[PDB]
């Protein structure tokens, strides 16, 4: 029924994926309105 | 004409001094020389109205003052009729018709004028025309006319308001100097600030010494008072030194600057001296004000405007920007983001002008001190607000200062800052993300960045605009269609505002206002506002006064908040029949009209009964409302009450109150101002308006609210001429009623007690929750703590504090002595400390609910009013009690206790029948917490029913009786009168067992209405048993009763798990984290986010222990989970520094954050993997991988790290590959996790037939034939010599059974002693047996390190003693490994050396390496404390530091462990000074191949030699043709042949050397020394005897002599002689003949 972005989004994104790095192409359309997973938050972040 | 200067609404403009006005020079000669062909240079241009006639300017057709002169004639381009005007930011000259265009255009020349201050030489360029000739734009960068006059400056700045070009110099002045270059005085100047040498007295700002004769004079005092002046900016000096004159003129000075584009800070230059004010210009980029990048951006997809407009930080900003902080790892690598958004900075020292965003670092930070330094400058605001996906809003600069993007070209650093929109609006800074290939992101929270439409240009008379954040409201409202009766004091007017009135609307202009104000004429609207007390609208009427305005009234309109849509009040009224002017002047105010906001929303009636809807205000998911509609897709509302709703995609506006959603279309319904109706008999309605839609009938919603017994949540009522009315009820719209009382007691909660709060306020209270602390006392006096730093005589209550950037305790309420019970909660109101942002006072509020004795409270959410929230749940606000035990815990299996069911705050209302007229009050053993909701039922009752008819009672609590061990075991004596009227209500309680995180309510089944009811619960909480077997952190082994204690871990202090560089995990064992939230066992980076409470529930499976927390923070996934964690300890059987709890993975199929660890404290067994062998000790210890595993590899198959491989341990944990914890062997698939194949089962077993060792492995698997689970595998060991200690392979496989070979040296057996220490060689037939040297731990020091060697012979002795079975041991640092085992000696001779090589092979590892193959420096101090190995902290995988220090340098790169094992080599040399003499240390190649020497003649000696032989048993005896002294001479060609048989050479001649068979005396040729007798080799052919003499002469490529000599028999010794010699052989023959040869 909610969501996550604000202070919980910047930390998660380092999170998942920590010390790839990662980008916005992009994240914050889908995850501050409609409810992503943890797989979407995976394939948003930098492939080595 | 004098027309030619401007004056705006406060400043003022004038172009004087720029425009040669009658002085009779060359004009303004307005070209730069680019492309000119007819050389067309006139452009001759006087502002005001002049030209100037002279050389080329001579005949110009002057009533223009403006020249157009070529070689083809003269012209008029443009004349002055016109005034200067403004364009955005700067003046622009609109001139007049000079001379006709080729299409008679009538030529118009713009000119614009940028000001750029300290500009003396300015002349223009046409830059742009129209391509054609007839429009000539002209750029113009003048001193003049963008400012008013002069104004004095604070202590560096020029900040003044009004005028708004405010400079600042502050990054100018420096703390060295600046020197200046004349021929015999340099002049010496620190801007703003000291001059800082010693020559001059230090009291001075300035001061020049003469170069020729080091002379000081004054040149002025230091100043701070900035002068502006109009165009220039004036810096001057004091007084200073005085020459020679009678009045004793002291040495001022005067500072200007001129602005630059690209200069920077630039030098000083001396201008000139003309009588003693001295005169320095400077070129400074700061002396230069910027334009602001205009920042709205249109929406190309569909119509919406956007505004970036107020996030600017203009003014007030020395570091007062908008920055954003990075906390991360540990006193280095800290960073302070400076940024601002569209326009460059307020000046920040050492950074840049034309820069956005510095970065800034911290350093001596502690102690409330030194904020800055500069490390790294970049950005351009360049570009403005690039648009994205409707809401997000990204945003770039570029052209930063040079970085490295992974080894590629160098480019420039580059912020994106994206904005995605909220509703929180004042005070939130960025939130800093990254820095990632010199791409620092940033993200934005909030701002009211998303929502602008562009409202389509309505232009109805009732709307007017708003630009203070920009709005447009609408009084459409006020279309009130019967008409309203103005109050009057002449008579009553009669009014309604625009479009509406039929009653007094049959005139000429249709009227809406002209009414009779009688027992009358038309006026018509115009209107207007200034936003300050001030709505306004005039009313234009028709019989106006001749040449004069008519009665035409005005109304004020100001903001009521809790008011209807309002009702016109009649300010006075006067009539003036004597001026033709006459107004009414009529003044209310509605609610309605104002800026909409969060409207704080406690209100109440007349009659007394106050209300709150705030219990609802609080939902973090927004409220829905149900919905009946057609065959299509439903609708969907969302609502809010009180405040707005979070930026929902497609339904703009500023107060989103109601944005009704179906799939197609997005409506605005509402807007947020409050106004319940409260004088019915009915109840509550409140009101939303303006959806300025649905054809000028606009929409709104008012949402309706009657009281009802339980929680609800809304529905659709109907909907009727596009607006709306819902229903919702819920218990809140019931009348609250709240008491107040002193001193911390209450009185009268409708129960007759009281409520003492002091005990608590009796010590300090300190709620260390997430990054503020909170020191405050109940009941006020707050004395103790670090917070009393005040000097004002007012008492501290409460006082916040920070950690170590700008620590601030700012003070919150003062002590007032107040609480009050309001519906069920104690709370108190702490008014009036400091001040916040704007205007607000801090205040904090502390609530109370009554619980069990739990009296740790914790804060709540930031109101909007800058105040704090507390919350406690004591064990005092609750009186009235009937409890029982409501337990039998006699026999187990009975579902014995039911404590945990019981409520005090509020009760259960059960999961009743959809269509319940009734409601269902009970909870287990405790009768009715009291509800706040409504007229209650007494609370001498525990089963209540509500709903329909009155509360009446069901029965009375008594302590458990139970019927079964299983069932109906609570029961209620003493409800009511039943239909009988004998018997009171007998109600009974079931439970029944489940599994449910949340359980349902008891499920209410039968109803017989004569005195009996039961109820059945469906529970998680039935069957346990209360005796788990310790229920504290100890665990007992059901296999062998061993215990399993943790509790001498289980700190507050927490632990670190690294799952990134800047990120760390906090971990506790077996009890809550002090540095998260309470319930936290572990918590994430930045925001304390929980990942499982703490439970201490310790299981055990399969010589492993397996904690869980559960019941986390919400998971995103597609379903609705937590997260959980299974902290799964391993035994490791040492202590060393690696032993903290590694984040191993994540597994995104249920949200489950692994972890593994390790500790000594685990394990049971003596882990011994050594068996016995007869008489031999045999053992696998140093086969142990000890950081990581081992990798059987990828076998029959290509294009694929297959197994992972661990002997007698379990294997240490790897980021990254989740192998389930406590695994021996382990198969990693293609496809979805890794397998257990076997567990570490027992000692090695032998066979006895073969003698090659097994050891097995039992696994928790079923095979993949589903037989019988116990997965097997099973590993050999193969006995063959070599460097490598070996790897396993798999060979072969049945269907559940692997079984991994392998070769290693290890299981080798020792043989009997050896053969001997003895160099036993073929080639040179004599040994050297070094049983002599092995006597005892010699002890080689050189370098850092010391040595301990040994041959033939293990040294663990006289220093560390645990250097086991090593031959070579390290006994410098602590506890050195071993090198060689001594079972693996490997005696060697190298051949062309003659040297023996002493080999050693396979102790313990090399020392491990960086990723890079840069070596490690491995007694090294991290954090204080030394280490010698790879440390896991801070980190996720090993790392070894390069450095001495890594507080220090901050070098390393990760731990990648070598498989290559450590050995030594030994040389020997040939010395004839003694025979044992000492070992000597010569490389470390990589600090492992470590090689030593020695100084001998043990290894050489051939003095005892016997070099008689026997071949095919046919002796000899030679004793007879050699000769102890001298020897037998023959000199033919020249050449001296000494030579006798197995000795040394004896009175032998000059210059041939010691222990010589041969030496030649040559006559040209240098004399050499062949042969040696120690290799000497003899043997008889049929008919000669042999020898050969080895180690002569370089020959060749590798090649030697050797004189291969014949033994023919004869009778008597002869003498040989040189047959032949060649260079491919290099051979030497000799013919003897001797009596002694056969
Ligand atoms: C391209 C442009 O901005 N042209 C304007 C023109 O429309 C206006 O009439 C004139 C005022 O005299 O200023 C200039
Ligand atoms: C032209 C000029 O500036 N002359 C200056 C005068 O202004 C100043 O008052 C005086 C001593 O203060 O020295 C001279
Ligand atoms: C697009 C553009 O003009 N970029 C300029 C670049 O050419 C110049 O080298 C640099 C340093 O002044 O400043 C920036
Ligand atoms: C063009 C228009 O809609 N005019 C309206 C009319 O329809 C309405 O009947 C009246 C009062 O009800 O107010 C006016
Ligand atoms: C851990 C586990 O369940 N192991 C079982 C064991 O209890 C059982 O005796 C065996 C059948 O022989 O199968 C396996
Ligand atoms: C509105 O009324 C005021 C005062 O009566 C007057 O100064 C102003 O000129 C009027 N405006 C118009 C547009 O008639
Ligand atoms: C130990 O094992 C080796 C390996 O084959 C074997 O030769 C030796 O005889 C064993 N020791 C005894 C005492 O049997």
């Amino acid at each position: 029924s909610e969501t996550l972005c604000g202070g919980e989004l910047v930390d998660t994104l380092q999170f998942v994926c920590g010390d790839r790095g990662f980008y916005f192409s992009g994240i914050v359309e889908e995850c501050c309105f409609r409810s992503c997973d943890l797989a979407l938050l995976e394939t948003y972040c930098a492939t080595p | 004409a004098l027309l030619c200067g401007v004056s705006d609404g406060k400043q003022r403009f004038d172009l004087s001094a720029l425009a040669r006005h009658s002085e009779l020079e060359q004009n303004w000669e307005a070209v730069d020389g680019s492309q000119r062909e007819a050389e067309k240079k006139h452009f001759f241009i006087n502002i005001c109205h002049r030209v100037l006639q002279t050389g080329q300017a001579r005949g110009c057709p002057e009533d223009a003052a403006v020249c157009a002169v070529d070689k083809n004639g003269s012209k008029n381009l443009g004349r002055f009729i016109s005034s200067p005007t403004r364009e955005k930011g700067n003046i622009q000259l609109s001139y007049s018709d000079g001379d006709e265009c080729g299409g008679g255009q009538k030529i118009i020349t713009n000119i614009t004028l940028m000001c750029k201050p300290g500009d003396l030489e300015s002349a223009p360029v046409l830059t742009t025309s129209r391509a054609d000739g007839c429009f000539y734009e002209f750029e113009w960068r003048t001193a003049a006319a963008c400012v008013l006059s002069r104004t004095e400056g604070d202590n560096c700045t020029v900040f003044d308001s009004q005028a708004g070009f405010s400079f600042d110099l502050t990054p100018l002045t420096k703390k060295d100097a600046y020197k200046v270059e004349t021929d015999k005085y340099e002049f010496h100047i620190n801007v703003c600030g000291p001059v800082s040498v010693g020559a001059c007295p230090p009291d001075s700002g300035a001061c020049q010494v003469s170069r020729s004769d080091r002379k000081s004079w004054n040149l002025g005092r230091s100043n701070a008072k900035l002068s502006y002046y109009d165009g220039m900016i004036q810096l001057t000096y004091r007084d200073g030194t005085p020459y020679n004159n009678e009045k004793r003129t002291p040495r001022a000075t005067l500072i200007t600057f001129l602005c630059d584009r690209d200069a920077g800070v630039g030098f000083p230059e001396y201008q000139e001296e003309d009588n003693s004010t001295y005169n320095f210009r400077w070129y400074t980029s700061y002396a230069c004000p910027e334009e602001p990048l205009e920042c709205i951006v249109t929406d190309p997809v569909t119509l919406d405007q956007y505004d970036l407009s107020r996030l600017a930080k203009s003014e007030g900003g020395p570091g007062g920007n908008w920055y954003s902080l990075d906390n991360g790892g540990a006193r280095s690598t800290w960073r302070k983001y400076y940024i601002n958004v569209c326009r460059p900075l307020n000046p920040v020292p050492g950074c840049d002008r034309y820069a956005s965003a510095c970065q800034m670092k911290y350093q001596g930070e502690q102690g409330s001190y030194s904020e800055t330094v500069s490390i790294s400058n970049l950005g351009v605001a360049k570009t403005g607000p690039m648009v994205e996906d409707s809401g997000s809003l990204l945003l770039e600069y570029v052209n930063g200062s040079a970085c490295t993007t992974s080894d590629q070209r160098r480019t420039t650093y580059t912020t994106r800052i994206h904005l995605v929109c909220s509703t929180g609006s004042l005070y939130t800074h960025p939130i800093f993300s990254l820095n990632w290939e010199c791409v620092v992101s940033f993200l934005w929270n909030t701002a009211a960045a998303c929502p602008i439409r562009i409202t389509t240009d309505i232009d109805q008379v009732c709307s007017i605009k708003d630009p203070n954040s920009g709005y447009v409201f609408d009084l459409n409202p006020l279309n009130n269609s019967r008409g309203y009766v103005v109050l009057g004091i002449g008579k009553t007017f009669l009014f309604n505002v625009c479009g509406d009135m039929p009653a007094c609307g049959t005139l000429d202009g249709k009227p809406a206002s002209g009414c009779e104000a009688e027992v009358l004429v038309g006026l018509e609207k115009s209107l207007q506002l200034s936003t300050e007390g001030f709505i306004t609208l005039n009313y234009t009427g028709l019989p106006s006064h001749p040449n004069g305005r008519a009665d035409a009234f005005i109304i004020r309109f100001v903001c009521n908040d809790d008011v209807y849509p309002g009702t016109p009040k009649f300010l006075h009224q006067d009539i003036d029949s004597s001026l033709g002017i006459r107004d009414t002047f009529f003044e209310f105010e509605t609610a309605l009209a104002c800026v909409p906001s969060p409207v704080d929303c406690q209100v109440t009636d007349p009659a007394g009964n106050e209300y709150d809807l705030s219990g609802l205000s609080k939902a973090r998911k927004p409220w829905t409302a149900v919905d009946t509609f057609d065959e299509g897709k439903k609708r969907t509302f969302y609502l809010s009450v009180c405040t707005p709703l979070p930026y929902i995609p497609g339904c703009h506006g500023t107060a989103v109150g109601c944005c009704l959603v179906t799939e197609d279309s997005k409506l605005n319904l509402g807007v947020v101002q409050i106004s319940p109706q409260v004088g019915a008999n009915g109840s509550l309605s409140l009101v939303y308006v303006n959806g300025d839609k649905c054809k000028n009938q606009r929409f709104s919603t008012r949402i309706n609210l009657e009281c009802a017994h339980t929680t609800g949540s809304p529905t659709f009522q109907l909907q009727n001429d596009c607006e709306y009315v819902f229903l919702w009820r819920t218990v809140e719209a019931c009348p609250v009623v709240r008491a107040e009382g002193d001193y911390c007691e209450v009185r009268d909660p409708r129960h007759g007690n009281l409520y003492n709060l002091i005990p608590l306020g009796l010590n300090d209270t300190v709620v260390r929750a997430g990054e503020y602390t909170y020191y405050f006392r109940v009941c006020g006096e707050l004395t103790s703590g670090v917070c009393p730093t005040s000097d004002k005589s007012k008492v501290i209550s409460s006082c916040q504090e920070k950690r170590g950037p700008q620590g601030f305790q700012k003070v919150a309420g003062l002590f007032n002595q107040k609480l009050t019970y309001e519906n069920g909660v104690l709370k108190m109101n702490y008014t009036g400390g400091d001040t916040c942002h704007k205007v607000y006072q801090r205040s904090t509020t502390i609530f109370f609910y009554c619980d069990r004795s739990t009296q740790a409270p914790v804060f709540l959410q930031e109101t909007s009013d800058c105040s704090y929230l507390f919350e406690w749940r004591t064990q005092y606000a609750c009186p009235p009690y009937d409890l029982t035990e409501c337990s039998f815990k006699n026999e187990a299996g009975e579902t014995y206790d039911l404590s945990s069911l019981s409520r005090y705050s509020d009760n259960w209302e059960a999961v009743t029948g959809t269509g319940s007229t009734e409601h269902y009050l009970i909870n287990v053993c405790k009768s009715l917490s009291p509800q706040a909701g409504s007229d209650p039922c007494p609370p001498e009752a525990a089963v209540c029913l509500l709903g329909g008819p009155k509360p009446v009672n069901l029965g009375r609590v008594r302590d458990s009786p139970q019927w079964s061990q299983g069932l109906t075991l609570l029961k209620y004596v003493d409800g009511d009168l039943c239909p009988d009227q004998i018997r009171k209500k007998s109600t009974t309680i079931r439970f029944t067992c489940s599994e449910s995180h949340v359980n349902s309510r008891p499920m209410f089944i039968s109803a017989v209405e004569d005195c009996e009811y039961t109820f059945s619960w469906p529970t998680a909480a039935a069957c346990a048993v209360k005796s788990n077997v310790h229920d504290d952190c100890q665990v007992t082994n059901p296999a062998t009763g061993h215990l399993f204690d943790l509790s001498s871990l289980s700190g507050r202090a927490g632990f670190t798990a690294a799952y990134s560089e800047k990120g760390l995990v906090y971990l506790s064992v077996c009890g809550d984290n002090e540095n998260c939230a309470n319930g936290v066992g572990a918590c994430f980076g930045q925001t304390r986010i929980s990942v499982g409470k703490a439970s201490k529930r310790l299981t055990y499976v399969d010589q492993v222990l397996q904690l869980v927390y559960e019941g986390g923070s919400p998971c995103p996934s597609k379903t609705g989970l937590s997260y959980k964690s299974v902290i799964s300890f391993v035994c490791r059987p040492e202590v060393g520094p690696t032993n903290r709890p590694m984040l191993i993975s994540l597994d995104k199929r249920t949200c489950t954050l692994f972890f593994s660890w390790h500790t000594p404290l685990a394990c049971e067994q003596t882990t011994e993997c050594s068996v016995r062998n007869g008489s031999s000790l045999i053992d696998l210890s140093p086969l142990i991988h000890r950081t990581g595993g081992y990798e059987a590899y990828d076998e029959s198959e290509d294009d694929g790290p297959d197994f992972y491989i661990n002997i007698c341990q379990p294997l240490n944990p790897m980021h990254g590959l989740a192998c389930p914890a406590g695994t021996a062997v382990c198969k990693v698939p293609v496809d979805g996790p890794p397998i257990d194949i076997g567990r570490v089962a027992g000692p090695p077993i032998l066979n006895p037939i073969a003698n090659e060792v097994y050891l097995n492995f039992e696994s928790s698997t079923p095979c993949l034939a589903d037989r019988h689970f116990n997965y097997t595998s099973l590993i050999t060991f193969h006995c063959k010599r070599g460097v490598s200690m070996g790897t396993p392979k798999l060979l072969r496989t049945s269907v559940c059974d692997f079984v991994f070979e392998w070769e290693t040296p290890l299981v080798c057996p020792d043989e009997v002693k050896t053969d001997g220490c003895s160099l036993t060689d073929e080639q040179l037939y004599y040994s050297f047996n070094l049983s002599s040297l092995s006597k005892s731990t010699f002890k080689v020091t050189r370098g850092p390190h010391t040595y301990s060697v040994g041959v033939c012979t293990a040294a663990a002795g006289l220093d560390e003693g645990g250097c086991k079975d090593g031959a070579v041991c390290l006994l410098s640092g602590s506890k050195g490994a071993s090198f060689g085992r001594l079972a693996s000696m490997k005696l060697d001779y190298r051949h062309q050396d003659e040297a023996v090589i002493l080999s050693y092979a396979n102790g313990d590892t090399c020392p491990p390496e960086t990723e890079d193959g840069e070596p490690c420096v491995f007694p090294f101090v991290f954090n204080g404390k030394s280490y010698e190995e790879c440390v896991v902290e801070s980190r996720a995988r090993l790392w070894c530091a390069t450095t001495a220090n890594y507080d220090r340098d901050h070098e390393w790169g990760f731990c990648k462990h070598s498989t290559s094992h450590r050995t030594s080599v030994i040389i020997f040399k040939c010395d004839e000074d003694a025979d044992v003499g000492r070992p000597q240390v010569f490389s470390e190649v990589r600090g492992c191949e470590v090689t030593f020497e020695w100084k001998t003649k043990v290894v050489c000696p051939p003095k005892k030699m016997e070099c008689k032989f026997v071949q095919k048993h046919r002796t000899y005896d030679l004793r007879l043709l050699s000769s102890l002294t001298g020897s037998w001479s023959f000199v033919h060609n020249g050449a001296s042949y000494y030579i006798n048989l197995c000795q040394k050479i004896y009175k032998g001649p000059q210059d041939c050397s010691e222990r010589a068979s041969v030496c030649k005396k040559s006559t040209s040729g240098e004399v050499q020394v062949l042969g040696l007798v120690h290799t000497q080799k003899l043997d008889v052919v049929d008919d000669r005897v042999i020898v050969t003499y080895s180690k002569g002469h370089y020959c060749g490529d590798n090649k030697t002599a050797s004189a291969v000599i014949e033994l023919t028999c004869a009778k008597t010794v002869g003498r040989p002689s040189f047959t032949r010699f060649d260079v491919d052989s290099c051979t030497y023959h000799f013919s003897w003949d001797s009596r002694a040869a056969c």
